[PDB]
């Protein structure tokens, strides 16, 4: 079954259980809320190895700034591309390329909240991804 | 004496867990009562038996725990923790999703792109077909000549980019040629790269004059 790279996925953290969400205010956060409408995530590789995330919903990116901040810009730009690469357990991870230098991967707290970049660590489960179907 | 109680809820807020294949994955109820509570696990609202799963389950009453090594996508489901005692009983569920995944290389269909003819002026297309867990990115690529050569200083041939993965491009995994020329003839390869490797296939378009 060829294709399924290319088929609208949520992205589940492992450290609380939430998908990754793109709120239309442009904040994003985890909900366990998987019926919410703002989940379903388009990914594309750009460049090898370098992926846009976007809202299959809204048809934002996800980003992060200068700070670690995940915001859903509504056009693409430098702060929306991300190293995904596979861990040691087998769980996807996303690295902001734009601060690739200093670790600052995607992540989510266990409480939703997204971790903020500079507070995020390889031996964390926050940054632990899980690409599922849609149902 | 007293009915079941659960004693630590935090490690219970977690409701779905999904893991890669392959991992062991641990579901936990810490509890308490008087007397001890004992502890049986179902699977989808039935009785959980060892033969439910090649290798069965483990369990650590210390810990108040169920565990099953490394899972497959079969694996799926609900799994509930029933507390009893005399005086009452408690339950949780907790639902688990199985993904197999693993670094490896895209690969393509065989066959594909497949060789193509036309007359001059005409259309034609080739097609690509891509498995790939980590995100792949599709190049086209023509084998070409460059300051009269189609091989440079390293022995490899001249290629030039016609169209690859991006968001200002459509179906990365077909390339349409139109209103064809004589020169649009030769080898066209469609290749495929994630972060661990690459593959790649080619085609022949012939131009019938």
């Amino acid at each position: 079954p060829p294709g399924n790279y290319k088929k609208p996925k949520l992205l589940y953290c492992s450290n609380g259980g939430h998908f990754l969400r793109i709120l239309p205010d442009g904040t994003v956060d985890g909900t366990r809320d998987r019926s919410d409408q703002h989940i379903q995530l388009q990914l594309s590789a750009e460049s090898v190895g370098e992926v846009y995330i976007k809202s299959t919903e809204t048809g934002q990116y996800l980003a992060m700034d200068t700070d670690g901040l995940l915001y859903g810009s509504q056009t693409p730009n430098e702060e929306c591309l991300f190293l995904e690469r596979l861990e040691e357990n087998h769980y996807n991870t996303y690295i902001s390329k734009k601060h690739a230098e200093k670790n600052w991967f995607v992540g989510l707290k266990k409480n939703g909240s997204c971790k903020r970049g500079p507070r995020t660590h390889y031996g964390q489960k926050a940054i632990l991804f899980l690409p599922l179907p849609v149902s | 004496k007293r009915a079941p109680y659960w004693t630590n809820t935090e490690k219970m807020e977690k409701r779905l867990h999904a893991v890669p294949a392959f991992n062991t994955v641990k579901f936990r109820c810490p509890a308490g009562g008087n007397p001890m509570p004992t502890m049986r696990w179902l699977k989808n609202g039935k009785e959980f038996k060892q033969e439910h799963r090649i290798g069965g389950y483990k369990v650590r009453n210390q810990h108040w725990s169920l565990i099953m090594e490394s899972v497959v996508p079969s694996d799926k489901g609900n799994y509930t923790c029933v507390v009893e005692n005399e005086y009452g009983s408690i339950n949780h569920t907790y639902h688990l999703d199985v993904v197999e995944r693993s670094p490896h290389r895209p690969i393509l269909q065989a066959g594909l792109p497949a060789n193509a003819s036309t007359v001059v002026g005409g259309d034609v297309e080739f097609v690509c077909k891509v498995y790939s867990d980590a995100q792949p990115h599709i190049q086209w690529i023509k084998h070409v000549e460059k300051n009269g050569s189609k091989y440079g200083p390293d022995g490899l041939p001249y290629l030039k980019v016609l169209k690859h993965s991006g968001i200002n491009s459509s179906n990365a995994e077909v390339l349409a040629l139109f209103n064809v020329t004589e020169a649009d003839a030769g080898e066209y390869i469609c290749k495929v790269s994630n972060y661990i490797g690459q593959a790649n296939q080619s085609a022949w378009l012939t131009v019938l004059p």
